């Protein structure tokens, strides 16, 4: 989090908390009701946000749910679904902690090579995100949609 | 033309709100009004022709002007003189029955100070005739909506002179 | 005792004027924080 | 560059902008007829005539009173000069400044009309008070016309008009109180002695 | 409103007014307050109609939130959101007005060309309409609901 | 006196600044409705007596003012009123001209409240011709300079009161 | 005396009007620079010596005021001097803090020029030395408060002189 | 200025502004923005126009800045060059104005009882204007030159 | 004229033409062919305009036409329109001349008197200039309408 | 209408005079530049709609003209407005192909002005729309015929302005 990226800033520099260092924690104390009612949102629009950005995302490639594609079937597909629903949940964890140290460790840290292991398409993995960016994003008002749509960004870009 | 709830409609869309309280409150005015409206405006269709003839017989004959060198001397012009008050009346009526002068203004009043000018029709002998049947749809209307339809002749009065 | 009345008007200050600028064009240019389907069916004019 | 700049930074303008003589000195017209000929500048020298006499009050109140006196202005029969001292022998001239008010007052307001100042000192009081008493209007009037004050200042052709004094003492501000006075505004004879 | 269109014809005709015209001016005014009261609880619903509208647009057809479709994008989809509350607006002024005239005269007419020169599917725009009458429907009485459906289901016959 | 051009300029001078980007934006802004201002003060010399006729006929007369007992009573008084109206009148078209208060505070303000006080004449009468006198220009120029004209007539209203 | 909520709601209250658009826009102008005016009025609190300290060394002392025979010679004279200098910093203060000049005209301001007549005082050494004060707090307070610090200071400088 | 001078007319004869008056106001607010690009152009190029019109005077006439020089010295020549940016800003106001009741206020009326007062030589003074005036028609178009130096000639000609 | 008033003014400061004068001169000549194109233009069609403002005169204000009116009778009709006639041909030197000196010189100082002693009403005479100014801005361009209407209205409100 | 042929012919005959060679290097001036000009009508009218799309994307819409208020604002409103775009893009083609501006002064610009007046049209937003076709147009075609079909957009500009 804020907290954690400060600490170990200070302790790698081996000296006291910044003034600057300070100011950032009181901002982000002061987020954390804003940043808590946009989780309570995500999470309460959860299923409707993971079933949209589905059916967008196979709208755009098809081929996914084919013959030839990873995603082909009912259950391959809810497996499908249900990676989405677990970046949904990472993304709020991201929302909440204020950065993205949860994200980055459990979610885009290898995951180019599970996806590789298991030949599964990662930029439909990156198109489906997008999708639920998009779901998401219709859910919010504009300052949280910005807020939120940060961290559907860096997911994006990190899935690269 | 614009009736009241068109007006109030138009006057919303223009500022892109939704109705609230106040336009309602404008709209169930003009809703609570509805049976003095048709009322009157029944009894003056049933009554119309009467009508012109106690008002040309109240402000334009026996006078002057039904003598020859007058405008209303000759059949033709005084047909012409009575069909313009039936059209005045009728408009009125639209008028009374729509809550708004815009159609008065829209297919009445435009161009007919200058064509009476150029033609060399009395406007004073005109506003006569129109508070003369202001009158006699005053009395026939009875109270319920004798004030309403008295408004609108007084607008096409107003508007001519 | 006379009374003294006023000779510069308090909106004419420095302070006060300069954030009367600011307070018309925030309400008239920007938006804000309810949703941007609200906020793009807005005429910024009220009866012109 | 900063050798220019003010100093004690003028925090307010135009604080400062009116500081020193009236803008009134120097924006303000000044008539001759010797450069109004012809029709539409005669008129603008004769109604600057009305209003140096008679205080531009009761001046736009004139309509046709005084025509004959245009007819020989117009025609050069009369200059400036007698025009204006006629002006001063007139009735209403008579029944607006001299009828309502003290003889002293008379004076004050004879001077500030037909020489454009206040009076100079009390030995110019005593001269033009005692004659003014002694034969009226119709001698004080021709005194000031005819005296060696209006000869220099403003000659044959040319309307009184408000001057600004420097001197004597005191003729500053007391010509300027006058000026600033509205027709029955304040009545004070400023200068009583 | 009731009031032009029981008057052009008289006017058109060149006569006072005729007793079914008078007496259809008077179930018109007679309804006026329970008009009034179904159009309130539309206003009230505004922003919550629509969000519930767009779900069911695009879980109908996601092909408009696609990469290819006039809808993609953040923007795009609030503008299209704002069109269909500018429609849910139109419909309340119906309902207030008891007829089409100002529907008709704001948003109908020429709405083709509109839409043909924005490139925008028109039979997307009925779906989206129809889903506003669904969610419309669903928070009033049957007799209101029926009542503002006879306006949802003009608008949606006009629109293609 | 000062004009718009002439403040600027004098107090930019007090300060010994030469012409800014704000100072020539100042001069700009006014520039810019320059022909307006010459439009709607020929309209208003052209239509001088009738805007004191109608000005007076709302505000003053048909009153006490005019009965004896009032201050406008007597031919002697009329005439003095009608001629303060007209001296409002000439003076705001020359504030509207010149785009400043200058000439009024200089020429027309400075001890007229308490020369009213002295001679009698009804403040609040005078504040209700010269807000006439607003309305009846606001109507004669339209839309482009009756604001511009109905500051000047508001700072001569607030001068007296 | 009075602030700027008082000004409007007096300037309200004459009228007898309810507080409208253009009132509240005032309040919310005047309500927005709240904390500048109270952080600037502190900074003065706590530099009031040496303000008034620097001003007199700058201004007033090493000259003929202050040896013999000036009107700043003898401590009885310096006392009362630095005094007058305290006076007007806190009422200056005051100013700033309401926002409103109306405090300097009726607690500093009325009867201080017959009085430096009376007792022999030279107004413009208080002018300059107040203008020496004016440069030291517009330096002191910081450009968030700077104009609107040397706007009282000059009002005080212009009543003066 | 031109309104000033009109009004002043005009309340003086205690009438309404003529039409004359009111077409010459006219062409004075027409002529604003070529008046406001010329005197933009003198404010930018201030430095340059003092010093090169300070050199052309010091190799003129030297005799001014040689030891029985009235601006003799480093602090006398700095009051020179601040004089002739004085009068720089007049003519510019002058321009701005239309014409030189600002200049006759501000900058000659007087003069001579000043500079005989100071012991300068006058002439010199006028030969600096004329400098000043070369050095600013050389950084303008042939009509917005001839403009400037109608005000430049006027200084030179109350100068005498 | 405007090279009369120009010259006249100058003379009064006993100086030569300032160049704004100069540019007054030059914009007066270039519009001088325009004022004499739109003067011919009214000079052909003086009959049209004097009868048929005649005819609106008469319609507005009969009293004139009365028994106890001053232009009773055939003759006393005829002498108004030559009166009008007359104003006519005075606006059009006006246009000609672009200043207003020849027609306050011929017909407008003194009509006061005029219409004074021969009891004629001068409202009366200005509703006859207005249904001039009417019937002759009929038969003009937008720009050359104004133009003559400027003229109209300065006849107006002189005869006031 | 009126080519550069056409006019030629007519200017010609108007002096009943054979062509000489003045005529005739008219005549081969045009001629030089006919391939050039087919070439951008044709890419005109494959990208009319287009240029139609991107000219209201850069100029028109997005700001208070559409919202609720601004006059192509409503289904009718912006219908009017972009056949009105269409029309100017067909008849600068036409324009442009004939070698002269006499068709569009004959079947564009007259009574247009005035026609937009009374609709209560903005010109400067036309003549700012009109600019924009013209810069994608010159953009769209090329150097060769960039300048050739810009006159004829700044023609119909300036005639609207
Ligand atoms: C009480 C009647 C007075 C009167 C009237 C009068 N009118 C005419 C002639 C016309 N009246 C009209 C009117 C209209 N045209 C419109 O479009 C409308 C609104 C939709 C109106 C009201 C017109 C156009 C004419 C001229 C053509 C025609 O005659 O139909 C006349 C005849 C005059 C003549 O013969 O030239 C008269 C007499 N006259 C009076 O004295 C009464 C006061
Ligand atoms: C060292 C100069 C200081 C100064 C002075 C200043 N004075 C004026 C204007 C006037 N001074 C007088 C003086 C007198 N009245 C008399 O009777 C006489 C003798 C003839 C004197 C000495 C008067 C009457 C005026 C006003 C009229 C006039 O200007 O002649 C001015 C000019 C003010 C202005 O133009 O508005 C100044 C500058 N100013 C300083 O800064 C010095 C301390
Ligand atoms: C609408 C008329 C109101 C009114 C007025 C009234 N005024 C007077 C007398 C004077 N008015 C003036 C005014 C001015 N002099 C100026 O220089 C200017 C500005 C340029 C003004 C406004 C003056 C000086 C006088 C006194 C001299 C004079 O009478 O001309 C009077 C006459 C009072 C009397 O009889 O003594 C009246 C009646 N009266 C009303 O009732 C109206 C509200
Ligand atoms: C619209 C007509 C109005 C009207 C006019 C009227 N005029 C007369 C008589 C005369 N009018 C003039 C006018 C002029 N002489 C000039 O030099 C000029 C300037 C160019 C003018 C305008 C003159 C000289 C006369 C006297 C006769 C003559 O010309 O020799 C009359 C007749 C009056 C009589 O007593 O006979 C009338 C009626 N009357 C109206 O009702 C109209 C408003
Ligand atoms: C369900 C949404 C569909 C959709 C819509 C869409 N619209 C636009 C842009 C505009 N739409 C309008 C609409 C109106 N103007 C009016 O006056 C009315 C009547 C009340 C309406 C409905 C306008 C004016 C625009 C232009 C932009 C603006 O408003 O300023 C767009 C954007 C197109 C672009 O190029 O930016 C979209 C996407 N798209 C879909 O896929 C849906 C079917
Ligand atoms: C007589 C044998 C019949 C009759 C007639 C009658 N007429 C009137 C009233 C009017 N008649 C006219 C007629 C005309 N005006 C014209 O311009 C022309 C053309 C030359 C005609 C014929 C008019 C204008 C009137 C109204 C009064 C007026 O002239 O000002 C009446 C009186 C009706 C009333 O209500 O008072 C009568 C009785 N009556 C009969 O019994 C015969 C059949
Ligand atoms: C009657 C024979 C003529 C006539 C007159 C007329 N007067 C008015 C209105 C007013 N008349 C006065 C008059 C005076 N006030 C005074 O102090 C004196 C001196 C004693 C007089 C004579 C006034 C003040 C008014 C205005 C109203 C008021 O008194 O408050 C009108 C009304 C005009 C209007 O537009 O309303 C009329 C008609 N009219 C004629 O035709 C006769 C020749
Ligand atoms: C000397 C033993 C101590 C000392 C003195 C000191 N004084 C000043 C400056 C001033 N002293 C005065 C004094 C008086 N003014 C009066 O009217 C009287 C009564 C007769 C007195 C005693 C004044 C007015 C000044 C200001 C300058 C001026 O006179 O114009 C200084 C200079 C302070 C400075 O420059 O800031 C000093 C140093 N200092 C010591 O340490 C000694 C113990
Ligand atoms: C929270 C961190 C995390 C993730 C993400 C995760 C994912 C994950 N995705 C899986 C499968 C899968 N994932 C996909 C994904 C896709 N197919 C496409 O076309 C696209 C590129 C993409 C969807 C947009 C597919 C197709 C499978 C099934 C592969 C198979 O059955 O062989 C599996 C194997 C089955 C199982 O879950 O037991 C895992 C573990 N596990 C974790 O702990």
């Amino acid at each position: 989090s804020v907290l954690t990226k400060a600490i170990v800033n200070a302790d790698a520099e081996a000296r006291y908390l910044s003034p600057g260092e300070l100011d950032r924690i009181k901002s982000f104390v002061a987020s954390g009701e804003r940043r808590l009612r946009i989780a309570q949102t995500l999470t309460e629009a959860r299923e409707r946000i993971v079933k949209q950005a589905g059916d967008q995302l196979f709208q755009i490639r098809p081929d996914v749910v084919s013959p030839g594609g990873n995603a082909y079937g009912e259950k391959m597909t809810a497996l499908c679904l249900r990676d989405l629903d677990y970046y949904l949940r990472l993304v709020t964890y991201g929302i909440v902690a204020g950065d993205v140290t949860p994200i980055e460790e459990i979610g885009i840290i290898g995951v180019k090579e599970m996806y590789n292991s298991l030949q599964t398409p990662i930029p439909a993995v990156a198109e489906g995100v997008r999708a639920m960016k998009n779901v998401a994003t219709s859910l919010l008002s504009g300052d949280d949609a910005a807020e939120a749509g940060f961290y559907f960004d860096y997911l994006v870009g990190a899935m690269q | 033309m614009q009736d009241a709830i068109t007006a109030v409609i138009n006057n919303y869309d223009v500022q892109g709100k939704y109705l609230d309280g106040a336009a309602l409150d404008k709209l169930k005015a003009y809703f609570t009004t509805g049976a003095v409206r048709v009322r009157a405006a029944a009894v003056i269709s049933s009554n119309a022709t009467t009508i012109i003839k106690e008002a040309a017989a109240k402000a334009l004959i026996y006078s002057d002007l039904t003598r020859p060198g007058g405008n209303m001397y000759t059949t033709r012009r005084y047909a012409a003189c009575i069909r313009d008050m039936d059209y005045f009346l009728r408009y009125a009526t639209y008028a009374m029955l729509a809550g708004d002068p815009s159609i008065l203004d829209e297919r009445v009043l435009n161009g007919l100070k200058e064509t009476y000018n150029s033609l060399g029709v009395p406007i004073a002998a005109t506003v006569g005739g129109i508070q003369a049947m202001k009158e006699v749809v005053g009395g026939l209307v009875g109270p319920d909506a004798a004030k309403e339809a008295s408004i609108y002749f007084d607008y096409l009065s107003s508007g001519l002179s | 005792f006379k009374p003294i009345r006023s000779k510069m008007d308090i909106a004419s200050m420095p302070l006060v004027q300069a954030a009367l600028k600011e307070q018309q064009a925030t309400k008239t240019a920007l938006d804000m924080s309810r949703p941007m389907f609200l906020e793009l069916g807005r005429s910024f004019k009220g009866a012109d | 560059q900063e050798l220019g700049t003010p100093i004690n930074e003028r925090s307010i303008p135009e604080m400062y902008v009116n500081q020193g003589v009236p803008a009134l000195k120097r924006q303000r017209k000044v008539f001759k007829q010797s450069q109004a000929t012809d029709r539409e500048s005669f008129d603008a020298l004769v109604t600057a005539a009305y209003v140096q006499v008679f205080d531009k009050d009761i001046a736009s109140y004139i309509r046709s009173e005084f025509s004959a006196l245009e007819s020989r202005l117009r025609n050069r029969e009369t200059s400036v000069k007698e025009f204006v001292r006629l002006l001063g022998f007139s009735a209403l001239y008579r029944k607006q400044f001299h009828d309502r008010y003290p003889n002293t007052k008379v004076v004050e307001f004879a001077f500030k009309h037909f020489l454009g100042r206040a009076v100079k000192n009390q030995a110019e009081l005593i001269k033009y008070h005692g004659l003014l008493g002694r034969k009226g209007i119709k001698a004080l009037i021709g005194a000031l016309v005819d005296g060696e004050e209006y000869g220099r200042l403003y000659g044959e052709d040319t309307v009184p008009s408000w001057q600004f004094p420097t001197l004597p003492a005191a003729n500053y501000p007391n010509s300027v109180e006058l000026y600033n006075r509205f027709t029955r505004q304040d009545d004070s004879l400023v200068v009583p002695s």
